[PDB]
Parts: structure tokens; sequence; C-alpha cells
């Protein structure tokens, strides 16, 4: 079977920049190779077929080249919309195997997260549960540090975080952090703090609330 | 070929 | 134009069976070879099966991890592509794509979830600010969706009015149960002067909760 190895796994590209994704084939596959772009929550769209042929309704900035065993896709002056995950696939025999993928991010000027803190719902309390939610909205770059503080004492137990995919609109990221606790364990303290550390500043963005206030 | 509906390889 | 619409994907108990479907239109179906491709949540694309046209005696091809277990078939009279899936395993959980010929057109896909976890309606909570000391003209509000199975859920705001300012965060497994939050940024002129409501929908458990966000 033919093993397609793709490179690089991920790229952080700025608008106007040009970049090339390469993809090598274990065996000789002549020119039987296609390129796909996939956007999150969507089906892959065909970019280039038979290695060098631009498919219908695809920008001329997409250039496929290569034949034999080494292949590469090239994007000239990458646009904002060119975000996604790029895959190669050979079509020389069964099974058709794919490259491991190339995650493509849009490079952006740094932006601080807007932090929002939320106390456990009054509806959730009457159910015996208690979750404290913290939103960190529209920031760049991706990596971000969240820490919790109850009554001054830190918390690292029931904290579970979720990032979003970089959005097409402004190219930023968002992240929820949800501290889940007993519901009885909640009412034993009153002060609750959410600390966000990010590239933009060394001083953490603190958002807090008092249960007994 | 790619544009052939059902190519025989 | 050319279109391939998948259907049939749902929650299946492990070692269970499911038939998924692909409806084709906008091209001569009976001359084209067809195939199924899958994509596990978060992972890459895996080719699963291929089936040739009648003129080529319908010869079939499979992936080793699927052989003797999945059977690809087609009804040319109804421009339909099928995939019979028997003895389903955990690793067969994926988005299943209906692909034409060698890859020129892809369907939107149906999700297949192979789990022994039970279907559960979500608990919807409103997220409203607390304490005080507001440092922004825009106030962000949210909805917490707690303890549900399986995926997906659909969170919109105001019947679909609030298009921008909305962030919906993926999901997480803890104990065979999913949890996701949603956020919305609105002016203090708008809120609480207008009624901001979230519209959570869980297709499986036939759930449609609408929660209003009320000042504390
Ligand atoms: C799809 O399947 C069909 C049916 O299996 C298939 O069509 C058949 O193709 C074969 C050729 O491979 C044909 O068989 C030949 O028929 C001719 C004419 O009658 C005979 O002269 C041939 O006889 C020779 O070979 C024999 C050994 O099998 C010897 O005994 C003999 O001495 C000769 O040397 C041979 O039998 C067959 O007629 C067709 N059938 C039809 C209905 O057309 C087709 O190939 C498959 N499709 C594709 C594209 O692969």
């Amino acid at each position: 079977y033919i093993q397609m190895t793709q490179s690089p796994a991920s790229l952080s590209v700025s608008v106007g920049e040009t970049v090339t994704i390469t993809c090598r084939a274990s065996e000789n596959i002549y020119s039987f190779l296609a390129w796909y772009q996939q956007k999150q929550g969507k089906s892959p769209q065909l970019l280039v077929y038979a290695a060098t042929n631009l498919a219908d309704g695809v920008p001329s900035r997409f250039s496929g080249s290569g034949s034999g065993t080494q292949f590469s896709l090239k994007i000239n002056s990458l646009q904002s919309e060119d975000f996604g995950t790029y895959y190669c696939q050979h079509f020389w025999g069964t099974p058709f195997t794919f490259g491991s993928g190339t995650k493509l991010e849009i490079k952006r000027s740094d932006a601080a997260p807007t932090v929002s803190i939320f106390p456990p719902s009054a509806a959730q309390l009457s159910s015996g549960g208690g979750s404290v939610v913290c939103f960190l909205n529209n920031f760049y770059p991706k990596d971000i540090n969240v820490k919790w503080k109850i009554d001054g004492a830190e918390r690292g137990n029931g904290v579970l975080n979720s990032w979003t995919s970089q959005d097409s609109a402004d190219s930023t990221y968002s992240m929820s952090s949800t501290l889940t606790s007993g519901g009885d364990e909640y009412e034993r303290h009153n002060s609750y703090t959410c600390e966000a550390t990010h590239k933009t500043s060394t001083s953490p963005i603190v958002k807090s609330f008092n249960r007994a206030a | 070929t790619w544009l052939n509906p059902d190519p025989s390889q | 134009e050319v279109q391939l619409v998948e259907s049939g994907g749902g929650l299946v108990q492990p070692k269970g069976s499911l038939k998924i479907s692909c409806a084709a239109s906008g091209f001569t179906f009976n001359i084209y070879a067809m195939n199924w491709v899958r994509q596990a949540p978060g992972k890459g694309l895996e080719w699963v099966a291929r089936i040739r046209s009648q003129s080529n005696n319908y010869t079939t091809y499979y992936a080793d991890s699927v052989k003797d277990r999945f059977t690809i078939s087609r009804d040319d009279s109804q421009s339909m592509l099928y995939l019979q899936m028997n003895n389903l395993k955990t690793e067969d959980t994926a988005m299943y794509y209906c692909v034409r010929q060698m890859g020129d057109y892809w369907g939107q896909g149906t999700t297949l979830t192979v789990s022994s976890a039970v279907k559960t309606p979500p608990s919807v909570y409103p997220l409203a600010p607390g304490g005080g000391a507001i440092s922004n003209s825009m106030v962000t509000l949210g909805c917490l969706v707690n303890g549900y199975f399986p995926e997906p859920v659909t969170v919109t705001w105001n019947a679909g009015s609030l298009g921008s300012g909305v962030h919906t965060f993926p999901a997480v497994l803890q104990s065979d149960l999913y949890t996701l939050s949603s956020s919305v940024t609105v002016p203090v002129s708008t809120w609480p002067s207008e009624a901001v409501t979230c519209n959570v929908a869980h297709p499986a458990s036939a759930t449609s909760v609408d929660k209003a966000i009320s000042p504390v």
C-alpha cells in the first residue's frame, strides 16, 4: 500500500504571504494525486487534480506541481479565506490514502482577551449542581493561561477548558473555562476569581465575583 | 484519468 | 448542479448495525464509480469503500479495517448509494462522506456515533453577570448546556437574530456526557432593555428549550 507523508503538520501564515505544502508518496504514483482544502464543520473541497490541474472555481493562486514521488501545493499571496486544513490524496490503486493533513492558521496582530466571569445559575442551584463559567473572548495568539482562585486559595481540580476554531471574521480565538464543583462545595466560600494570562501582558486579567454580595 | 466516470487503471 | 446528500447516521450500540444512504442528483449516476470516505472527530480522512459502475460489473473495493463487515451497494434506478455497516466498533465512530468518482465532489456527511452511552436531554442554564465593576460597553451573556448525549446540539440566539457576537465552544466528555457553553456580546443599551434569549435544540431527545437571561 502507498503511504502519503505530508509536511508541515501546521502553518501560521499572514495575508499576502506565499507558502508551499509538500506531500511525498511511498511508491511512484506518476501524477495520480489530488489536493483538498477542508474548512471546520465542512466537507473537503477539491483544489487540484492529476497533480497540476486547477479545478473549477478555484483561485489562480493555487498552484499544484510535481510528478512521480514528490508533490507540492503552492499558494500565491494567501487570502484571509484560505484558512483550513489541506490534504493530499493519491488515486493510483486501492486504497486511496491521504496525507496526515496541514492545519493552516491566519497570522494576526496580537489582541488581549476580554474576560467575563459568571456565578452558578439560580436554576442550577435548585438542581443540586454548581458550575462557574469564565469566557475569554477574541484574542490572539492561541495559547492562553487560565487559573482559578476561590477565597484567595487556588483551584486546579474540576477545571475543563475548550478553545474555538479561529474564525473567518476577525481571525481571533475564544476559550471557555468551566469550574465544576459540588453545589454544596460552592456555598462554603463566597469569593471566586478567574485569572487569564496571555502574551499581550504579564499582568493577569482578573475577573471575580462575591457569592455573599 | 480523473475526468473518466469509471476508469480501469 | 452536482449534489450528494447523506442520511441515516445516528447513535448505534457497539456490535450493532446501521445502513447509511447517499442520494445523488445533477449527473448521470449509473456511469460514475462511487465511494465512501470517513473522518473520525478531530482526525484525518480515511477511505473506506469503492464501487464501480454497472458497465464494469459493479466490482467493489474496501479498507482492511472495514472488510467482511461493511458492504457498499448502489441502486442505479433511484440514484442511491448505500453502506451497510454490521458489527460496529468504537473506532468506526466518524463523519461518513459520500464521494463521487475519485474525489471531485463530496457530500456534507452524516455523523455515526458508536457508543453504549445512553441518550440524555441537556440541562440548560442562563449565564448572567455577577458582583459588579463593569469595564466594557458591551455585556457578554451566555447559556450553559450541561449533561447530554449524544452530539450534536444547536445553540442560536433570538430565533437567529443575533448573528454576530456569538461564540459557541466545542464540547467535552467527562462521564459519557457532553457539556458546552455559548456566549453573546450586546450593548448595555440593548440589555436588559430588550429580551435576550438562547434557543438550545437537542434533536435526539426531541428537546427545544428557550431560556431568557435575567439580571441577578
Ligand atoms: C463483466 O462480466 C462479464 C460476464 O462474466 C464479462 O463479459 C464476458 O467477457 C468474456 C471475455 O473475458 C467473454 O468470454 C468470451 O466469449 C467469447 C465469445 O463468445 C468466446 O469466444 C471466448 O472463448 C475463449 O475463451 C474460452 C475460455 O474462457 C475458451 O474456452 C475458448 O476456446 C476461447 O479461447 C470467451 O469465452 C464473454 O462472452 C463475455 N460475456 C458477455 C455477456 O459479454 C465482462 O468481461 C465483464 N466486464 C468487464 C469490462 O470486465
